[PDB]
């Protein structure tokens, strides 16, 4: 078992009301099975696309899951991950400024 | 080596099921080009790059047979393995295999791999001679003894040296101008306030391909290795990548340096207004 | 073009 690493980020810089791409990067993680949730002000986004399954040098897995949305100043937006090499779901917050 | 092919296999075994989950992911220079993934509504391999479409129905039907004996060699292998670890059914385990060629300056086969990993950590691996392997612990021994006492490693040195090296000059004609194209990045600073007396300045790099790229930090001209932050180059998923390098630094007389093989010279930026 | 492995491990 391998533990996930997230990265939140905006496809495009982002600007307050213009539509956009928010990523959730999941690496370095083993098995395979993994649940990955976005989440915008603490609710479950539904329209969450994922990449396909593939597999680094080292054997780890990686996937990137994305959400169409068009930030604001006052929302939140995070990525929550569920995987067997965690006791808990691992969440991680955007962060515009990263 | 310059050119490079792989195949990137998986099967995932399903608790209750006889059948596991296979995917294969077939890669030119690290550019996925097929895949196979046993679970689509129609189980097939399926072009993934555009210069691939030129590939007629007697390829994929081919290719979608070979998937069909990988499915049973990967359901029976998982089998096995589980008796050389004393494991269970009830479970999930993985078997990955690692395959393919590189090709020299000179095109030729520079050598060939074939690798594999049970559970995410090294199982067995074939050596540079195309006939010895390299078992990782006691229990790969047995797959170890068994392969060369059957004489295993002939048959992968001939598809290693032959078809592999063959489809790859194949693959690099038909896909001509994508292999070698790039795309420059786009710089910007970004000032975000830190603390007292402090100021956090961010370098990013936004749309560039291939994923390789160098972002640095001067003071009057000298480097800055431990005192400087990034993150790891991440996907845009347009194509392109992303890239930042960051420095805490007390409050212009402050330069950073872009390097990537798409720029007709490197890039050197500093704080704006 | 993919390969067909030999013996199973």
């Amino acid at each position: 078992q391998k533990t996930p690493q997230i990265q939140v980020y905006s496809r495009h810089p982002p600007e307050n009301g213009k539509p956009n791409i928010l990523n959730c990067y999941v690496t370095q993680f083993h098995p395979p099975h993994i649940e990955i949730q976005m989440l915008k002000n603490g609710k479950k986004i539904p329209k969450v696309e994922m990449s396909d399954m593939s597999f680094s040098k080292d054997w780890s897995f990686y996937i990137l899951a994305h959400t169409e949305f068009t930030p604001t100043e006052t929302d939140t937006y995070a990525c929550r991950v569920k995987h067997a090499s965690m006791a808990e779901p691992k969440t991680v917050y955007w962060d515009r400024d990263m | 080596g310059p050119h490079s092919m792989r195949y990137f296999e998986t099967a995932v075994s399903r608790p209750g099921l006889e059948e596991p989950r296979y995917i294969s992911v077939g890669y030119v220079d690290n550019k996925e080009f097929v895949r196979f993934d046993s679970d689509a509504e129609n189980p097939r391999y399926e072009p993934r790059a555009p210069w691939m479409e030129q590939e007629g129905p007697e390829y994929w039907e081919r290719e979608t047979q070979k998937a069909k004996g990988q499915e049973q060699w990967f359901r029976v292998s998982l089998r096995n393995l589980l008796g050389y670890y004393n494991q269970s059914a009830g479970g999930s385990h993985t078997l990955q295999q690692m395959s393919g060629c590189d090709l020299g300056s000179d095109w030729r086969l520079l050598r060939g791999y074939l690798q594999f990993a049970y559970e995410g950590r090294d199982y067995i691996a074939l050596n540079e001679d195309l006939k010895t392997w390299t078992a990782a612990d006691m229990a790969a021994q047995i797959t170890r003894r068994k392969w060369e006492q059957s004489g295993a490693a002939e048959a992968y040195k001939a598809y290693l040296e032959g078809e592999c090296v063959e489809w790859l000059h194949r693959y690099l004609k038909n896909g001509n101008a994508t292999l070698l194209r790039t795309d420059s990045p786009k710089a910007h600073v970004t000032h975000h306030p830190r603390s007292k007396g402090e100021v956090t300045l961010r370098c990013w790099a936004l749309g560039f391909y291939p994923a390789d790229i160098t972002l640095t930090w001067q003071l009057n001209g000298e480097e800055l290795t431990q005192d400087m932050e990034l993150v790891e180059t991440r996907p845009a998923g347009d194509g392109t990548f992303q890239k930042w390098a960051s420095v805490v630094v007390p409050l212009q007389n402050y330069t950073c340096r872009v390097y990537h093989e798409g720029l007709p010279e490197p890039l050197t930026l500093r704080w704006e207004p | 073009a993919s390969n067909e492995n030999m013996e199973t491990m």
